[PDB]
């Protein structure tokens, strides 16, 4: 249900405390923290506390289950 | 050091990060730089024509086609694995400078099938940010591994001079640190702009990735793994 | 923004690390560079191409940077800052060169390979009050840094000398890397530029690169109250009587995602 | 009288402690320092804790009296 997700490409490692039904796809999860932290979700990932990198295509429960609470947002940046 | 002259690197995207890029390791002298580009000339041929300029001793093989298309991608492949300095043998490091994620997912697929290092590079729209990150497959986290939500979530795609600088110097660093075994190769490097703020990692593989080839190649690396003061005259006192 | 276009900026030593720079605002669409360099153009010693060797860098320098923006206005001295006649005609260009004729420019930047030169800037901002960023590469590539001097406020280059300028030895004394070295410092030198001009972001006073650990440590330099340049001194008298004198849209929330 | 003096371009901040006479030059404390830490004295300053730039060109102790003990080193590269 909870998680402490971690914004890396701030210096001041700045975290939200998101609460969300077992079923919501992590899709979401990591949309809503992207726009709490005002940056683009497109181009956000999710990787865990160890730097395992998360495919955010699965419920939240799922996510929770097989990573716990403290997750954190890189950059994927785009252009070149 | 001369070293440098043994080496292939190829370059995908010759815009405004890999065209930076390409004129560093022309200038250091690497052996033969290998750069795909998709678009009167075309982008690649353009490049090659400054480079071959600003040092003739380099060799170039350029490409104009979309490396993401079905009979492009085993040219690429092909390219990769056979043209290295030396013809039959595979490039020392591809760079990806592309701007999407389509052509990174290509070449993540390409280099996870092949086992073939690269190096990924990106810079955000409001050139705000960039990073730089080393995939040896297997080993460290490879691009599908931590897919951005639009990758994930299956969705199509549908100040920048200065950042691109940035991004293409510490790539090309990593570049030089990689291939002549210097300090500290990153892993992983960050770039935000706004607060000079550089943070490195280093990213592992998921075990569950997406990329089946990702998968095998973790399995080889955990087996490869298991297999095994002139003067002092004033007194001066260290404490 | 196209606030870029109104303003101006010196780039002293238009070599490695001072070419990239001027190509980078160049791009930018700074509204005038002024380049000062002596040297030219050589097969032996990052920007310059050969068919351009024997050309004094500046000249070279200009023809290269006018066609990538025709746009950027460019004036361009040929000559050696540090002798006696070119100092007064440098202090001159810094105090009348910008992009009006008859005002300052924006900003100097240093991009010279010797501590002379480094200290010749300094002595002329001190004296005119002129902001002005330094830049440097180490001899071995491994290393660089950026600082900002606003004259009375942060420190001046002879606040922390380094040792052969404070015990007054000679200057009496390349690797691989040091093209790439030289387009990093110069990339987040232009950066700084822009965050500075343009008030975006977080300008530093000082910011450091060590290419083998990729560390980039920032800092903040003070003045050094007795700091050997007089100017600077006196810089600091007037700045310390100037101060004393001066949200969260969610398109949708279908999934009840609750912000604990 | 004793320095504690940081190598501010290491990332892991290592420092020395260098016990000196008060009549030493502390051009020869900072050389001495530099020494230690491999990095070229020629090029080396020195600052203090608040960042206040210091001209090493004085005694030791009167860095001590005018700065107390806690000084860093900072390179000052010579090339462009
Ligand atoms: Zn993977
Ligand atoms: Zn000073």
């Amino acid at each position: 249900v909870s998680f402490k997700i971690t914004l890396t490409s701030d210096p001041r490692l700045p975290y939200k405390v998101l609460s969300v039904p077992e079923s919501t796809p992590f899709t979401a999860v990591l949309k809503f923290a992207a726009e709490e932290f005002k940056v683009p979700a497109a181009t956000s990932a999710i990787i865990t506390n160890d730097g395992i990198g998360i495919n955010p295509a699965q419920t939240a429960g799922n996510v929770f289950l097989k990573h716990g609470s403290e997750l954190r947002i890189i950059p994927r940046d785009r252009v070149g | 050091y001369e070293k440098i002259r043994t080496f292939a690197v190829a370059i995908v995207g010759v815009g405004g990060v890999g065209s930076v890029t390409a004129e560093m390791l022309t200038r250091c002298g690497i052996g033969k730089l290998l750069l795909f580009d998709y678009d009167g000339l075309s982008k690649v041929q353009a490049a090659e024509h400054t480079l071959r300029n600003i040092n003739p001793d380099v060799l170039f093989e350029v490409h104009n086609y979309n490396i993401t298309t079905v009979e492009n991608f085993q040219h690429f492949m092909d390219r990769i694995s056979n043209g290295g300095l030396e013809e039959g043998k595979p490039v020392d490091l591809v760079l990806s400078c592309v701007d999407n994620f389509e052509a990174r997912m290509t070449i993540n697929t390409a280099c996870n099938e092949l086992g073939q290092t690269w190096m990924e590079s990106g810079v955000s729209e409001n050139a705000v940010s960039g990073h730089i990150q080393l995939i040896i497959p297997g080993e460290s986290a490879c691009f599908a591994c931590a897919p951005p939500l639009v990758v994930a979530a299956n969705i199509d795609e549908k100040s920048l001079p200065t950042t691109m600088g940035v991004v293409a110097g510490i790539l090309v660093q990593n570049v030089l640190k990689f291939l002549l075994n210097f300090g500290t190769v990153s892993f992983y490097l960050g770039y935000n702009a706004m607060q000079d703020f550089f943070p490195t990692m280093s990213m592992k593989p998921n075990p569950q990735c997406d990329d089946r080839n990702c998968r095998k190649q973790q399995e080889e690396y955990k087996k490869k793994v298991a297999a095994l003061h002139e003067d002092n005259e004033w007194g001066i006192e260290l404490v």
